[PDB]
């Protein structure tokens, strides 16, 4: 199944329940009734791409811009492919397939996920999986990969999951519940503000908290099976586990579980 | 318009009618039987007709009832509404909640926590609630002003100056005491608080704030008597509590509040035991008492009381993990939401506590019907708690899902009693509106207000009484076959009363030492409202 | 007067050049709100009828505390009990010491309360160190005022050791009878907020401390109050599906109008609002008091002034000292209301859409 786009969008557009499960029981003609637009005037499905159908579980869009809201949300099966870039709220609340992404994303992408891999090839933007408003938890399982960088509150009030990012902005890791953050390169200021528990792992980072206590050079049990889950996906924030790491307890304001680790020098 | 409403099981408690018959109303009012052409006549075939619905206790409107739909966005589920009324389907929306309201076939409902301070946001928030009539219930008993007349001792007389000004300008219903002192008493570091324990600043016991207001009451005269609500609420226990507040009275006219939540026995000197049995048997013996019930519902839900000094102690039980306290002024307002687990040993017995009252009452005029919205559990679910006391089979497949303790602590599965339509109509119209003092509500004898529901028979009465057949206010049909059709605004209830001249200076000043505002910003006046001096109806006092 | 194309006088042709310039427009936007609560409540039953998004001036303000206290929940008092109770307060940030409040408490001990007539003691976080009030002021972190907040809570929680400007603070602080915290959620953010209302809850572990969050001088906050018992979420709340769509990024006008996504806008200031500087990019409908300078016919497409609600004309506005909606009278003021043109443009949209 695939969906060219005809077109520049005139206005945000939300593609939920756009899952190729949904898709395939619907008619070809039927399926290009359904509306997507946010405004009064609306869009239909026909309006936007040019839908070419077939009963199957993988879905393609061709052609992306930065008014695709929701795009991939609750995909229960199946992957969804897009060439180009898309807007906020990639995947919220996946529950389990594959969501890969040529170029960027909007922000808040990769919110209350459960299951599956959301996969980046370009930059994310502000509030990476971090949690909406009013949001009881950001990321919550589905494993979040982003090969560029990505911008302020990187798993903010993260519950569950890992993310795989190339670069991160300032105030990663804040409010996090709990999870696994690998960013391989550059790490923004003041990381972990409010950080609870979970693992955040760095090449370069910023300016520390106060409440950020090191621990030392410790050679954990842990460690060793994340750098092998790493290896076995494919990661290549893989190699930063292979040295020695400098420790850093999680944020004192709230309960201290979190950690960080830096590469010792 | 003469309207003819035949064919239908008339039921209305208050004057015996149990059997098929006309109805007929005139100028919004019932009229005796005219031998004259009726302009429009309805036909009713079965479907019982009662009169409007009133609630007496549901958290309608307040600067609590915003806070809540701002920390859960998500507890009342918002449907796509094509060709609908305004913000009908807008879930927890002030139209929700009147649109709902009236589906059920009540007509009139009555907020009990109005604050004297922020007044006009309240009655501004009461006035957008569309279709059903509504009532604030001004709330006393934790400001320093009242408080610092009862610590001096300035008499009788000078409490029902404050008590008469308070009314007034807050254009209240009647009185409310929401844990006399306890506001006054947590702000001083105080978590648990007794009817007879002394409140630090000004010396003096929560029944001596509840005796004076019960002074006041009297002496002026409102038709609804004081709105109480208990020490200790949902603590094992409060059946000490609740029993020793009702000897308190001494006799006097009150009306307990929710006290569901207060028959908890104490059982062993880790767990708690059902009271219903101790607290029915002392509402027999005090013929001057009244209550409505809060019954529990399962799922989730917030509590909204203004009960700072309990919401405080039960904040760490709050499901979702945030809470929003607020203590200001008097008594500010707590916000926890609670989810009542539907398998719960803790749930199930509060939910089984609730009817257990209901079931053992002589008299269910004075045991009314509420779920204490939201506290307690949605108003949407009166139909299933009709449905649940009208029918034992179907109460006996509730008890079968639920764990052994029902049985082994409340005593609901013993009691087998299935309750009629004439005690059902004592529950929400007959007895709510007697309590509040509309005499002109309650019934539908010739003199009524033409406030009908007419529901189509059905043995599902949760059915029956969820979608109403017709359901009209004041001679004007608002919902049909369970949906709404007319769309106006209705009336605030205000008790007319004048405010002492000399009262009314006096607290002047004081409000401009303590606030820095006068009058002004705690009055409620006509022109902040849609309606000039079309919001709100006068009430006489008894 | 009312200012349409060239200066068209006439309020009710202008009423009919908004009604026609909104009909036209998919993505409309009411901006603003800086009015009464009945103008309010008309913008939003305008914004019902017509599907558009909605989004008050103090929008960054009031989102910054309601983004908090959504998750986090909230330990507030009011500006009365304050300064009636407290006997420790501490002054997060520069904002608070603006108005008359910093004074207030300063001047007179506490009247009520258990702490009520004992000596007074006023810490300050990030605030001027000399001023003409004496107060104990502490140094902020270099991160800055929300760094300093987490900071603070970790002394508090007993996690960093002692000797320290923090923790001389936390010593002072758990010493208390009525605490209060003042602070404006604008300057210290949504993440100092949810720091600073997780610290109160770690106070109340021992005495009862509580929150002076700072209210927004746009009628933001009655906005919230009002948008809540109406739609059933907050502001910023869109209804291009018949339903109240709440987003706080998508319905924020700020970023939709630089994006591009609106055609037309809505701009409603009785009171005096800052200029949104848009007004000129895309066809806007300005409904604003005689008093102010917006009322030229140059600053949008349909401009019509109203009566400033306190000064010419009554309204229900928020008041500063009370903290409440309050009805003000007009201060010795027929003239049109922002209420009667909301109101009136959403009848004529109403009547175009019949026939
Ligand atoms: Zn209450
Ligand atoms: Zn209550």
């Amino acid at each position: 199944s695939t969906l060219r786009l005809r077109g520049d969008l005139p206005e945000r557009v939300d593609l939920l329940n756009i899952t190729p499960l949904a898709l395939s029981g619907l008619s070809e003609t039927e399926a290009g009734k359904l509306a997507i637009g946010t405004s009064r005037r609306g869009l239909t499905l026909g309006d936007v791409f040019e839908i070419r159908l077939d009963g199957s579980d993988s879905l393609v869009i061709e052609g992306g811009s930065a008014r695709l809201d929701r795009v991939g949300a609750a995909l229960s099966q199946g992957s969804i492919r897009v060439e180009g870039d898309v807007g906020q709220r990639l995947g919220e609340g996946m529950a389990a397939g594959t969501l890969t992404v040529t170029g960027s994303a909007g922000p808040y992408a990769g919110t209350g996920a459960t299951g599956g891999t959301i996969t980046i090839e370009g930059d994310a933007g502000d509030h990476a999986g971090g949690a909406v408003y009013a949001a009881k938890a950001g990321l919550d399982g589905a494993t979040l990969v982003i090969k560029g960088a990505a911008g302020d509150h990187l798993g903010d009030r993260m519950r569950r999951g890992m993310i795989l990012a190339g670069s991160a902005g300032a105030f990663a890791a804040s409010r996090m519940i709990a999870g696994t953050i690998v960013v391989s390169g550059a790490l923004g200021d003041h990381p972990g503000y409010g950080m609870r528990r979970g693992t955040l792992i760095a090449g370069s980072h910023g300016t520390l908290l106060p409440t950020f206590v090191e621990t030392g050079t410790p050679d954990l049990v842990f460690v060793r099976l994340l750098a092998q889950s790493l290896k076995h996906l494919g990661a290549a924030q893989a190699n930063l586990l292979s040295g020695t790491l400098r420790r850093y307890s999680g944020d004192l304001a709230t309960l201290g579980k979190g950690e960080l680790f830096v590469p010792a020098h | 318009m003469l309207t003819r409403i035949h064919g239908g099981r008339v039921v209305d408690p208050t004057a015996g009618r149990d059997a098929v018959g006309d109805v007929w109303i005139e100028d919004g009012r019932v009229v005796a039987p005219s031998e004259r052409a009726p302009d429009q006549t309805i036909d009713a075939t079965g479907c019982v007709v009662m009169a409007g619905g009133v609630e007496v206790h549901s958290h309608i409107a307040g600067g609590n009832v915003v806070m809540s739909r701002l920390l859960l966005p998500d507890l009342y589920v918002s449907e796509s509404a094509p060709n609908g009324h305004p913000f009908a389907h807008a879930g927890g929306s002030g139209s929700w909640i009147g649109a709902n309201y009236a589906r059920m076939g009540y007509t009139t409902a009555v907020e009990p926590a109005l604050p004297p301070s922020n007044a006009l946001a309240t009655h501004l928030e009461l006035a957008d609630i569309p279709l059903l009539d509504r009532g604030g219930l001004a709330v006393l008993g934790n400001d320093d002003h009242l408080l610092q007349l009862l610590r001096d001792g300035e008499g009788k007389q000078a409490v029902r100056d404050l008590v008469q000004q308070t009314l007034a300008h807050s254009r209240g219903l009647g009185v409310k005491c929401i844990n006399a002192g306890g506001a006054s008493a947590f702000k001083d570091g105080v978590l648990k608080l007794s009817l007879d324990d002394e409140i630090p600043c000004y010396g003096l016991s929560t029944r001596k704030i509840m005796s004076a207001l019960l002074d006041a009451v009297e002496e002026i005269g409102v038709p609804h008597p004081l709105h109480v609500h208990c020490n200790n609420l949902g603590l094992p226990g409060a059946d000490d509590s609740l029993v020793a507040t009702l000897e308190a009275a001494e006799g006097r006219r009150i009306h307990f509040a929710h006290a569901q939540f207060y028959a908890y026995g104490v059982v062993d000197p880790g767990g708690f035991r059902s009271a219903a049995e101790r607290i029915n048997a002392a509402m027999e013996a005090h013929p001057n008492a009244t209550y409505d019930v809060g019954q529990v519902v399962f799922g989730q839900t917030v509590t909204i009381s203004l009960d700072i000094l309990r919401q405080f102690g039960g904040r760490k039980g709050a499901k979702p993990k945030k809470w929003v306290i607020s203590a200001g002024d008097a008594e500010g307002g707590g916000v926890v939401p609670f989810l009542y687990r539907p398998r719960g040993p803790v749930s199930s017995l509060q939910w089984a506590i609730g009817l257990e009252l209901m079931l053992l009452s002589s008299n269910p005029e004075r045991t009314i019907l509420t779920t204490d919205h939201p506290n307690g559990g949605v108003f949407t679910e009166y139909p299933r708690i009709i449905h649940l006391l009208m029918d034992a089979e179907e109460r006996a497949k509730e008890i079968a899902t639920l764990p052994a303790i029902v049985g082994e602590r409340s005593g609901l599965p013993k009691i087998e009693r299935e309750y009629s339509f004439s005690e059902i109509a004592q529950l929400t119209r007959s007895g709510p509106a007697k309590l509040l003092g509309l005499t002109d509500r309650g019934h539908l004898r010739e003199g009524a207000k033409a406030d009908v529901a007419i529901y189509r028979d059905d043995t599902d009465r949760t059915a029956m009484f969820s979608r109403a057949k017709l359901v009209l206010k004041d001679g004007q049909p608002i919902v049909e076959d369970g949906e709404v059709v007319a769309w106006f605004s209705g009336k605030t209830l205000s008790l007319n009363v004048e405010a002492d001249a000399g009262m009314e200076k006096r607290a002047e000043s004081y409000l401009q030492d303590r606030f820095g505002a006068g009058l002004d910003t705690f009055a409620v006046p006509d022109a902040a409202f849609p309606e000039n001096t079309g919001t709100f109806e006068d009430v006489a006092c008894r | 007067a009312a200012w349409v194309k060239g200066g068209a006088a006439d309020v009710d042709a202008a009423v009919e050049a908004a009604a026609d310039l909104l009909a036209a427009s998919r993505v409309p936007v009411l901006a603003g709100l800086s009015a009464e609560v009945s103008a309010l409540r008309a913008a939003y039953r305008l914004a019902e009828t017509l599907g558009a998004s909605l989004d008050p001036v103090s929008g960054p303000s009031v989102y910054a505390e309601l983004g908090a206290l959504s998750a986090g929940g909230a330990m507030s008092t009011t500006r009365a009990e304050t300064i009636g109770r407290a006997d420790v307060i501490l002054i997060v940030g520069n904002r608070p010491w603006d108005g008359e409040l910093i004074a207030e408490i300063a001047a007179a001990a506490p009247s009520r309360g258990r702490a009520a007539g004992a000596e007074r003691a006023l810490l300050s976080l990030g605030g001027p160190q000399n001023g003409a009030i004496r107060h104990v002021a502490y140094a902020a972190d270099a991160g800055g005022l929300t760094i300093s907040l987490g900071h603070l809570r970790a002394f508090a929680k007993g996690h960093l050791a002692g000797e320290a400007a923090f923790a001389d603070l936390a010593k002072r602080l758990f010493a208390a009878q009525y605490g209060v915290i003042v602070y404006d959620p604008e300057e210290v953010g949504e993440l100092g907020a949810e720091m600073l209302q997780g610290l109160i809850r770690d106070l109340n572990e021992s005495t009862r401390f509580f929150a002076l969050t700072l209210a927004d001088p746009f009628q933001g906050r009655a906005a919230v109050q009002l948008s809540a018992w109406t739609t059933g979420q907050a502001p910023r709340v869109g209804f291009g599906r018949h339903q109240p769509e709440h987003d706080s990024w998508r319905f924020d006008s700020a970023r939709q109008i630089a994006a591009g996504e609106a055609d037309a806008a809505l701009w409603l200031a009785s009171l005096p609002a800052p200029r949104p500087a848009w007004l000129g990019s895309l066809p806007t409908i300005a409904i604003v008091g005689e008093g102010s300078q917006e009322a030229a016919g140059e600053t949008a497409e349909v401009v019509i002034t109203v009566g400033v609600p306190g000064q010419s004309v009554g309204g229900a506005l928020w008041n500063d000292r009370r903290g409440v909606i309050a009805y003000a009278e007009a201060s010795d003021p027929e003239t049109e209301t922002a209420a009667g043109v909301l109101t009136r443009i959403r009848d004529r949209l109403i009547e175009k859409g019949v026939s």
